[PDB]
Formats: C-alpha cells, structure tokens, sequence
C-alpha cells in the first residue's frame, strides 16, 4: 500500500521552530494529519487537514502540505514538546488510512554531558556456573544517543551483545547498560576485553582482563 | 504542471457532516474547470462573482474545496446572504462570496434502509456563524437561566441532531453532496490555473 | 465521549486473545471503530476498521488471516480477537474512533498491551560485581549485583536493607534474546571502607517469590 517517510529524529533548541517533514507520492493532493504521542500515552491530534488546528492545541502548531511532502512546524518549541510525531493520510478510494514511521523530537534544552562508564569482569561465581557476563554501565550523558562496541584485544565482536535503549535518570540525563554474554573458554582465551562508549563524537573505553 | 486533485474531493467515498465541514486546500496545480461543469451530474452548479465557462482562463492564489452533506431542501442555503439552520449554524457563505457551489443527489450512496444517522447538523446555537466558521463544540446547549453542567434535561439539550436519510424520503428530504470552491485573489503569486 | 479498553494480556505463542473497547458518551453505532498497532520501538501502523452499522470490517494488507474485528452494540463495545499469536504480535493495541476522515482518529482508548513470549515464570540469579582497582577511582570504589535471568517483570533491589541510598543506581533491565530479564544494581562508596564496612544487596522478585541477600567482597 501507500508509503510515508518521516525523519526518525529532529533536534531543535528551546523556543525555536522545529520542522518535521512527511514524504509521500504526491501527498499535496491528499489530506495529511499530525499526531503527538508522549511516552506511555495515547496519540493526540494536533493538526488535521494539512493545517487546520483542533480546539485546545496552542497556536504554535501549524501544518503544511503540497507537492510530495507535508511539513509540521512547531513555533515556540517548549520543554514539554518532546514526543514522537506521526503523519497520517486517509486514502479517498482505498478508504485505508496510512501512518508514517514517526519522529522523535528532542529539545536541546540541556548542556552536552559525557557518559560515565563502569566495566565489571565476570564474577568467579558466574564462571563456576559455566557462564560469564561482562557488564558495562553507562550513565550521566545527554543527549540520550550512545552506541556501544565490544572488542576482544582489538577484535570487535557483536556476538552476545544486548543493550538497553537509553532511558533518562532522576537528573534529566540518561543511563544505559550493556551485557556481553560469553563462555569461560572465550573469556580466558583473550588478553583483554574492551567496552567502548561513543557519545557525540567522543569515546570512553574501559578494558578488563581475566 | 501537475493536475489538481479535484477527483479526490468530488469522488470521495465518505463525506463529512455539515457542522464539521472539510477544507481540502488546493495549491500548485492546473485545474480544468470545464471538465467539471460539463459533467452534467449535478442538480446544482451555481457560481457567484465569476462565470463557469470563463473559469478555465483564470488563476488564483489558493482554491478551497469545502465539501459536506445536507438535504436538497437546504441546498438553496449554500449561498451568500441566506438564512436557515444550515446557513446560520453550520456553514455560512459571505455576502462577498466569489466561488462556485456544486451539488448532486446522493440518495444511492448516502442512505441506508434501516436509516443512516451518520450525518449530522447543528440545531441549537446562541448566535450565527461567522463566514467560514467551523464549530465542532458538542457542549450541552443552555436554554434557561439555570446552567446545564453536562446533564441533559429541560432547557438543556444536545446541540446536534441527526439527518434521517431513507431511500423512501421525499426528494427534498434526500441527501445532496455539496462541494464549495472558494477562490481568492492575486497580489500574492498564483498557483492554480487552467 | 470515552473509550476504555481491557487490561494487559500475556500469552504463549499460538494462544488467543480478545481485546475489548467499551465506549460511552455517544451512540456506538454512529461512528466507525478503528484499531492501531504499535510494536516496541516502531511507529503507529493502521490495522483497519469495522463499520459499526453493517458490521463490515476492513483489514489493511498485513492484518488479514488472523485478526477479527467484532462488535457488541448491546454494551457499546468493540472487540479485537487475535488467533494463533506470534512473537511479532507483541505490541500495544489501541481502539480509536473516526468521527469522519476529518477528525479522523480523534478519540483513542488508553491502550491494551499484549506480550507474546514463550517464557515461563522464573526467579533470578544474583552474581556479585566485586570491587577492585578497576572499579577504584580516586577515593571511590564501585560494586554491585547482577540480577540475571528472570521472568517476568519486575524486581525490587535495595542495599543494606535500605540504609544505603546515597550513590546508588539501579539500572533498567534488558529483555535478552532468551525472553528472560537481566538488570544490574550498583553503588559507589569510599574505598577506605571496603574491608570494615559490609555491603549486601536485597533482591525481591515477587512474581516468583525469590528473596536473596548477597554480600559482595
Ligand atoms: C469520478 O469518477 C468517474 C469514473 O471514473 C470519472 O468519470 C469522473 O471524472 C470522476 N470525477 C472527478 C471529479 O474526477
């Protein structure tokens, strides 16, 4: 069926205008509608008919639709406007309505902070159980976009990597944990393992050894 | 040089209630208006402030295709300077309206034998609508000095009623699909021509 | 106008589930009912609609074969039944009403979460994250516990029976590819107090009744 293309993440400063695009094959011919879903809540309609505003939405929200991209533009971006944004079209003949992929709007309303990394080697108790879990804890970072890479000596490994999605802490910064599940014979056949956290173009590597 | 999506408004499978009318915004396309009026599928195709045949040779900054459903009796009210429950409380055209009103009977598509109550109009409101005002508020209408507080009863009624469309209704009591094409001006650059 | 849906469901693969959507405030049969699906980490995906008048359901491509929109006009309630559940069916399901394609999807239920995991109830293992010179930074030392392999959520963790909350971080768990959960819980203290002061992490998994107190050397 029909296809709708949203940017997955958009970064805007507090107070400024954020612009989210909604691509589609000749979408200015149809009616687009925009929704705003805060985490854990049901979606809420902010703009229907390309541009028309429901009662209760602040005047800051205004839409656009022409050519092949609709454009949701938020005027005075506020701290509370961080949420996912989806664009939906209804097809006149198909009577199907189609949603987009979503867009996570992030307000740059907090200074950049680097992550604090703590790396634990496997416990001797877990090795007696014939298992091994390297534990890499990340934390106190903003924005909540980090990427983790595990290496054996100098050999990257993705086999056995399970990572959280970044989740905020009690202090408006984020926290994440990473688990590399290994065997005792792998853990001991290398000189060292390295957990490596990349955030905003900067890296913090911790290394442990048998 | 893309063609306008007039087919998407006129040939849309489900239309809107008249109190909650649509505004498809038309922009950046070519429109063959003469294809629409020679269709001879409309019981009403009455413009104002412009000629239907001279329309092909013209341009506008924005074209607004408003579309809703009413009865045939009320089609007369989709005009400038009309009174009546539709003209006053649902959809009002300005006395300086400069577009076209198009209507055709929809009793085949928009009527169920047991009765189709999907379509609605606004029967109670404290004052007339401003031109191109859309009122979707479902607030209990207060008729007495005593307020309602969202509880129906005497002097406190739901502002909206339902059209009763049956295939055996009188032709005037039958559903008519309306499309209203509002045309603006230049000064600002144009995007819709023929 | 109100839409209220059923509570959270848990099922094994191949089971069945039926989600309800009681309405109130308007005439149930006046307005179409719509179902939308949102899987973890994805976006809203339209499922289809059932005409609350004729009963005719429309299933978009991708939800045909195993889903059943039904109604119960008597209680003003629509229902969603899923047969032969799959792991990929795990999502939050919403019932939403279109007034028209105008205010289309203008009222939504609070959502019903549906999890399809072949996992059975299980209690966790607690492995010590001991302090050494790899966890010592200046005058602080980091240690903790690894609450490995447990199902289902949640698990409460505390230190020294609550007498140690300063410097504590309990992290969000991971659902591992096995379908079992695994979190860690840590605290930093002065490395001056590693030998004298003792550290025990409290582990409570109430769905399985596992209470385990673990010292860390
Ligand atoms: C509606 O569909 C018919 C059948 O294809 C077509 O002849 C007519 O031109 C269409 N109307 C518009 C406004 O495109």
């Amino acid at each position: 069926s029909y296809v709708l293309t949203q940017p997955p993440s958009v970064s805007v400063a507090p107070g400024k205008t954020a612009r989210i695009t909604c691509g589609g094959n000749n979408i200015g011919s149809k009616s687009v509608h925009w929704y705003q879903q805060k985490p854990g809540q049901a979606p809420v309609l902010v703009i229907y008919y390309d541009s028309d505003r429901p009662s209760g939405i602040p005047e800051r929200f205004s839409g656009s639709n022409s050519g092949n991209t609709a454009t949701l533009t938020i005027s005075g971006v506020e701290a509370g406007d961080e949420a996912d944004y989806y664009c939906q079209v209804w097809d006149s003949i198909s009577d199907h309505r189609v949603f987009g992929g979503g867009t996570k709007l992030t307000v740059l309303g907090q200074p950049k902070a680097a992550p604090s990394v703590t790396l634990f080697p496997p416990s001797s108790e877990e090795l007696q159980a014939n298992k091994a879990t390297l534990v890499c804890l990340i934390s106190d970072f903003y924005p909540g976009a980090v990427t983790v890479a595990w290496k054996a000596d100098s050999s990257p490994v993705k086999a056995g990597v399970e990572t959280t999605t970044p989740s905020k802490q009690s202090n408006n910064k984020y926290a994440a944990s990473s688990y590399l599940s290994l065997t005792p014979e792998q853990w001991k056949s290398h000189r060292s393992y390295s957990c490596q956290v990349t955030h905003e173009g900067s890296t913090v590597e911790k290394t442990v050894a048998p | 040089t893309n063609l306008c999506p007039f087919g998407e408004v006129f040939n849309a499978t489900r239309f809107a209630s008249v109190y909650a009318w649509n505004r498809k915004r038309i922009s950046n396309c070519v429109a063959d208006y003469s294809v629409l009026y020679n269709s001879a599928s409309f019981s009403t195709f009455k413009c104002y402030g412009v000629s239907p045949t001279k329309l092909n040779d013209l341009c506008f900054t924005n074209v607004y295709a408003d579309s809703f459903v009413i009865r045939g009796d009320e089609v007369r009210q989709i005009a400038p300077g009309q009174t009546g429950k539709i003209a006053d409380y649902n959809y009002k055209l300005p006395d300086d309206f400069t577009g076209c009103v198009i209507a055709w009977n929809s009793n085949n598509l928009d009527s169920k034998v047991g009765g189709n109550y999907n379509y609605l109009y606004r029967l109670f409101r404290k004052s007339n609508l401003k031109p191109f005002e859309r009122d979707i508020s479902t607030e209990i209408y207060q008729a007495g000095s005593t307020p309602c507080n969202g509880v129906e009863g005497f002097n406190c009624y739901f502002p909206l009623q339902s059209y009763g469309f049956q295939p055996t209704n009188g032709v005037g009591y039958q559903p008519y699909r309306v499309v209203v094409l509002s045309f603006e001006l230049l000064h600002a650059p144009a995007t819709v021509c023929g | 106008v109100q839409l209220v849906q059923s509570g959270s469901e848990l099922k094994k693969p191949g089971a069945s589930v039926k989600v309800s959507c009681k309405a109130s405030g308007y005439t149930f049969t006046t307005y179409v009912m719509n179902w939308v699906r949102q899987a973890p980490g994805q976006g809203l995906e339209w499922m289809g609609w059932i005409n609350t008048n004729t009963g005719n359901p429309t299933y978009a491509q991708g939800f045909t074969g195993r889903f059943v929109f039904s109604l119960d006009t008597s209680v003003s309630t629509a229902s969603l039944q899923i047969s032969s559940l799959k792991a990929e069916d795990t999502a939050v399901y919403y019932c939403s009403c279109e007034i028209t394609t105008l205010g289309g999807m203008d009222v939504w239920g609070q959502g019903t979460t549906v999890t399809v995991s072949s996992a059975s109830t299980k209690g966790p293992s607690v492995f010590p994250l001991a302090p050494s010179s790899k966890s010592t930074s200046g005058g602080t030392a980091a240690l903790g516990c690894l609450v490995k392999d447990y199902f289902p959520e949640p698990v409460t963790v505390s230190w020294n029976s609550g007498a140690l909350t300063s410097g504590v971080h309990t992290f969000p768990a991971v659902l591992q590819s096995s379908g079992l959960y695994s979190l860690s819980s840590v605290v930093t203290v002065p490395s001056s107090s590693l030998g004298t002061q003792t550290y025990i992490c409290n582990v409570n998994h109430k769905p399985s009744n596992t209470k385990v107190d673990k010292k860390v050397e």
